């Protein structure tokens, strides 16, 4: 008679690594690291997310003809900008603080499309000849900006003084678009706005904005020796526009109502496709399903993912060392 | 292991015990068979499940990283944001990778520290009675059936009995 | 004849948490966090903080008339903004670069008020006119602010070009103030400062400036239509300022003499009281007394405090486990 | 513990030694008592004085935040800032927890192997001069007063006098 | 017959700490921190620094007289610009955003200067008499910048508008540089550029420009009341650069062509020595020559360096405790 | 050491054994000498250099500062590029000091259990053939010349030929 003691043993060949020893083989280990992703943008809190496509977040914002697919109100758990993107800012000029811009249509999640300064605020002047052979529709070779109006002296008259006003007694933030246009001579200058000093100024409870024409030469871009400076901003809820301008204005003529998610919002520049599934974790990489703890695809997420981390595996050991014999 | 056992004076591992971790291989008349020590088995399941769990729950925060675009006249902020996410990123690859290194060495030692403490169990409990052969095995003196067996494996083995 | 080995125990019911186990009771343990504090402002190196009371930060600096209470010399080890202090900026208008001058603030130990340009410094003006119903004392309905002087024409003639100078001989640095004012048309405009293009202008060592008026129609704030841009800046040891101006100058009167800490500094905005008492460690949400390594009070603190931790409890095991029976 | 030492062989502690961590209750002619080794004991106590101040020492410095107000364009900057102190933040957490439940357990089987280690030196003295119950308790076959206690316990024990 | 089991022993003395001990004596140790450096700056990837001397990166840049030495072409693994060099910009005035520009040039590997505007592409105006006291060269007390020329109306008539052009057809980015003067009354401006309201424009695909002077007083420095206002901008492989001013340029002369690194890139304030050696570690403080893992010289450093630390040793225990007898 | 054995029962160590760390004196008619069990000791010498470099490689990442400077009115991004670069210069000090401490104490507990474990392998071969003195030092009872100690350290010594 006799007993005699011992530890399990089995099958498996999985190794895992120790301070001591690399390569050693255990009964059961764990996988912490998940390194598998399906590549597609998916919904998010049932949301889904918005494909700008042919269109850049300047070209859908400020209302490029060709960005017409995606007039009117959005909502979106993110956002898709596509790395080749046609459809931007036509008629060349900078939108002043355009990454801020960026950032804050990015800590957002809907939007409502609005006329906040119908073509009759400004008296006097020409409202609708404001086109450009730059700035193409797909259905014609000279349009504009489809929140935007390009105000021009009446077919004989001088350049009167016009005003607008907004008071946004909504309960919703008002992001909004203007800009100063930059001829290119005097001449150019005197046939669209005449002569004598001309001014933009914008005021609200919390902002101030003047600025004068920079007339000069530029090298041609879009077949426009001109420019235009467009800036951007928000009219909050009991703050009231005032606009004043004599000349050269880019008026603003639709705006959009935002809606501020608190939360972290993300846009990415990406390729992939979207397509009508599920998720709850969203890498600019693709989509994790998992339970474990880390992850080596993406540090850019939207949603709950795993600590992102740049090992290969982590795997743990919760068995014994493995001898079979 | 640092306490001998695993892979040292007991040199190998048990194939045919499947329903524990560490356990018995008994040998008399009514025949052989494996069996595991269920006590000090769930022991070690509940501490590494813990240990787990607690890896797992301190790991539970994320470093978000943002898609923040920055201009030409903005290079330092930009190098900045990527010197921080980078930075941050390295410490927690690093904090992973040791901790899974130094955790994974623990654990092992304390597979054989319980294997070694159950052999101490029973030769502190058979003294006299049996025959330490060195390799976690013992052979007796007298005989022992299955309420023998049974008795040293519920921990209550009567050694006067057994002395004569 | 026989002798037993054995271990500690007591009645102590003190538990910890380990990695394989979780609630053990152990017979000598120490808590490293501390979560306690004094809901309380005191002195810091025997020194007292600075209550702005019903008074923000820029109308302090400024010299809000209602904020004269705080006028004249201050020492504080740090300062302490009231919630819902309303004696801010009177007269409507932007404070340029606010932040990075509460940065700069912060960063202090101590203001000496001092008359830098005297109201003759001001040739042919009238500098005896200057006020507003915007910015009333507590004892009238229409005054103005402390460190500036608003310089209007003389009750006749235009506004002719005014000189200023100031050498700092001194060997600390000064902190002061000027403003430019943006009337809402073409009539104030001439009521105040004459016709002519107008011009405010200043030179130092190492900075210059120069600014025209940016004359537009804004909504009614407080009662005016009008607004104020205001600037700050620091004069060096060394360095001198001439201030040149042909109309619109809201002119500096009064400037700081102020004295750089080289240490920390903390702006503090809370509503908790500030007592006469003492500490070593003084939190935004209290002080902390206290000899342990962690607490989970606050980040926010000046002098000497503990590692801020999300963590509730760290207790450290020292004795063994306890077994009583 | 995993030197089955504490909770385990010897099954549980006495409330009666108040003197010290590890120690003896001896029993003979002139009565029973309680009285703690010293020795064993002071080099826990130092050893893990030291590791608590070492401890506090290395977790000396502190990362600050600052009260630094951001503009409405000054999103990205606050957001960065925003985001680098609660990284800091999660790190410093994670380090603080992680190294208390870790250095808990190992300062639990510190003890074990202090209370196993005198054990066995004491076993290593008294080796046919007295019976091993198992329990961490021996029975002697001689007689034994306070002066042959007292050299057990200062470590000279004379085995070659009682082994006869 | 016996036989006994043990332990090695030898004279070591290396002493190391653990949590329990400090102190203790072993066998066989390894240090991993390296706190040896050798006070020099060497050359790194076998390619020499750039040693600015008596010139600082404005000066240089610039093309400060005294800063002939720098003049043309230059390559470099790292900068080190001189504590206490004296030649940068000798004409008062601020160069435009200096902290990036120094950014951008430290992230940089060569230039090659080169005439992007003779003389010749102003027309009608006097550009051979661009001199001042302020701007000395080593041989003459009247002179100006290398880079820029200072363009004034022809000796008698007044200022035309001027115009140049530069099409970069090559496949490198130009850095170059421009400004505008500031004169301190209107007879000077008169003196120099004659009467009507001047401006200075200048446009490129992704970049315009448009500014007036800001006459005033201004303290005198370098014993000119007047100031320039320096700017500078790389114009990208495909754009052109058209220049347009009516008075007041500092027109751009001499541009660098510019080629990034990709790699980091470091610019070093230190009086160190430079010597002909070789290193692949090279940090503010000095060169570490090391296979260790740590180093407690420098935080600041280019090429391949051990990660900095603040310890001043971390011994690591390989063998056991050494007790001989 | 918390097995026992380094600075313990083993009270201390032989500078004579130059070539390994844990070996053997042993004493017979032939004359006495020293060696060293070469397999425990290259299986800790591979441990341990696998340890270092595991610890030299989990630790080659450098957070890198920059020499941007920043202006009068860019105080708050400045301080913001400071406070970064000085926590992340905290984190990592605090992890290398840490690291070591705890690594050198493990490793010391390292050596400490492989010398008890080749104690143990030793006194598991001889039971009765020997008299265990207590500090590591084995007396036969019956004789020993050179192919019976090299047995012994090949671990293939024949403990039933020696019994009688
Ligand atoms: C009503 C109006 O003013 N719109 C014009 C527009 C503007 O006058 C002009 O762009 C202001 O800068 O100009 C349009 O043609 C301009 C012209 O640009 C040349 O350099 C280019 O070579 C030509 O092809 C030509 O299009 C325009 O479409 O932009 C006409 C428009 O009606
Ligand atoms: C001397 C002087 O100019 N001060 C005036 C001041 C300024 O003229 C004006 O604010 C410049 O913008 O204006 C004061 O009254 C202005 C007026 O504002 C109306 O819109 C408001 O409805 C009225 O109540 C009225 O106060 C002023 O106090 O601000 C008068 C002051 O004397
Ligand atoms: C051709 C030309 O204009 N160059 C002048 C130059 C400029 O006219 C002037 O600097 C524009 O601001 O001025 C020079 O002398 C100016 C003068 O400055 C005095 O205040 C100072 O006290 C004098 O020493 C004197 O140099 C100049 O050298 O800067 C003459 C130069 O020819
Ligand atoms: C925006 O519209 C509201 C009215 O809907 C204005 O609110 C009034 O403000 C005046 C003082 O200016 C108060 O006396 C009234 O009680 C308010 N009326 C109502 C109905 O709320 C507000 O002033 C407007 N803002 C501007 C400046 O245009
Ligand atoms: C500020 O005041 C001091 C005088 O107190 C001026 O210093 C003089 O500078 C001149 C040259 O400009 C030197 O030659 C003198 O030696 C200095 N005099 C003294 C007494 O120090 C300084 O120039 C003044 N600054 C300005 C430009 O107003
Ligand atoms: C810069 O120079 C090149 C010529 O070397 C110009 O490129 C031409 O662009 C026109 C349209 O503007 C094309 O039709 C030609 O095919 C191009 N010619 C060549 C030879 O490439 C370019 O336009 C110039 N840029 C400017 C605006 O000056
Ligand atoms: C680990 O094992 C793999 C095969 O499973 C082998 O390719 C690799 O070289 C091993 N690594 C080391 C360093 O032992
Ligand atoms: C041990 O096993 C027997 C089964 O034969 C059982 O009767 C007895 O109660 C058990 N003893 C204990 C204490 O578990
Ligand atoms: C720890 O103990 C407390 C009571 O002291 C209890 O409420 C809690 O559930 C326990 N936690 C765990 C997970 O054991
Ligand atoms: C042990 O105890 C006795 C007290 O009776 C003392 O005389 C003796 O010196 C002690 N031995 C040692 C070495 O401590
Ligand atoms: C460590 O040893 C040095 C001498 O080598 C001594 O000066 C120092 O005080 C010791 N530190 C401690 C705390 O033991
Ligand atoms: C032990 O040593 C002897 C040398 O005398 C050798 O012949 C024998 O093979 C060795 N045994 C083993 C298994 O190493």
């Amino acid at each position: 008679d006799k007993i005699c003691i011992g530890y399990h043993a089995n099958n498996s060949t999985t190794q895992v690594d120790t301070l001591l020893e690399k390569n050693v083989t255990v009964t059961h280990s764990v996988e912490l690291l998940e390194n598998q992703k399906e590549k597609r943008f998916c919904k998010i809190m049932n949301k889904a997310p918005l494909d700008l496509k042919d269109c850049t977040i300047e070209g859908w914002i400020l209302g490029n003809p060709k960005c017409d697919l995606l007039l009117g109100d959005q909502s979106w758990s993110y956002i898709v900008e596509r790395p080749n993107a046609q459809n931007g800012i036509c008629y060349p000029g900078v939108l002043n603080e355009l990454e801020e811009l960026k950032a804050f249509i990015g800590s957002g999640e809907r939007v409502e499309r609005f006329e906040m300064f119908p073509k009759s605020t400004w008296a006097g002047v020409d409202t609708s000849r404001g086109v450009t052979n730059a700035c193409p529709s797909y259905t014609l070779d000279s349009s504009f900006y489809r929140n935007l109006v390009w105000l021009v002296k009446t077919d004989s008259a001088t350049y009167p003084v016009i005003k607008g006003t907004y008071n946004n007694t909504g309960t919703q933030p008002i992001l909004y678009f203007w800009g100063v246009h930059h001829p290119p001579d005097t001449t150019v200058q005197d046939n669209l706005y005449g002569s004598g000093d001309k001014y933009v100024r914008m005021g609200t409870e919390s902002m101030n904005f003047a600025k004068s024409p920079e007339i000069a030469a530029r090298p041609a871009v879009n077949g426009q020796r001109s420019r235009i400076d467009y800036y951007w901003s928000v009219l909050r809820p009991g703050e009231t526009l005032n606009v004043e301008s004599n000349g050269n204005l880019i008026a603003p003529w639709y705006a959009y109502k935002f809606v501020s998610t608190n939360k972290k919002g993300a846009v990415f520049k990406s390729d992939l496709p979207i397509e009508n599934c599920d998720a709850t974790c969203q890498t600019i990489a693709g989509v994790l399903k998992t339970n474990k703890t880390f992850q080596n695809v993406s540090p850019l997420w939207i949603g709950e993912c795993p600590k992102y981390v740049k090992s290969e595996s982590l795997r743990l050991a919760t068995g014994l060392r493995n001898v079979p014999q | 292991g640092i306490f001998g056992a695993i892979a040292g004076f007991i040199e190998g591992g048990w194939t045919g015990m499947i329903d524990g971790w560490y356990g018995y291989h008994h040998e008399n008349s009514q025949g052989s068979g494996y069996a595991a020590d269920r006590e000090s088995t769930q022991k070690a399941i509940d501490g590494i499940t813990n240990k787990v769990n607690s890896i797992i729950n301190k790991m539970n925060t994320q470093f978000e990283a943002v898609d923040h675009e920055f201009s030409n006249l903005e290079r330092r902020i930009g190098n900045l944001n990527k010197r921080m996410e980078d930075g941050f990123l390295d410490v927690w690859t690093y904090n992973a990778e040791l901790l899974v290194l130094l955790e994974n060495e623990r654990t092992l030692d304390l597979h054989d520290a319980n294997v070694k403490n159950l052999y101490e169990k029973v030769k502190s409990q058979l003294r006299d009675n049996a025959n330490d052969l060195g390799n976690g095995c013992f052979e007796f003196w007298h005989k022992c059936d299955n309420e023998c067996m049974e008795s040293v494996k519920n921990g209550t083995y009567d050694y006067p009995k057994y002395q004569k």
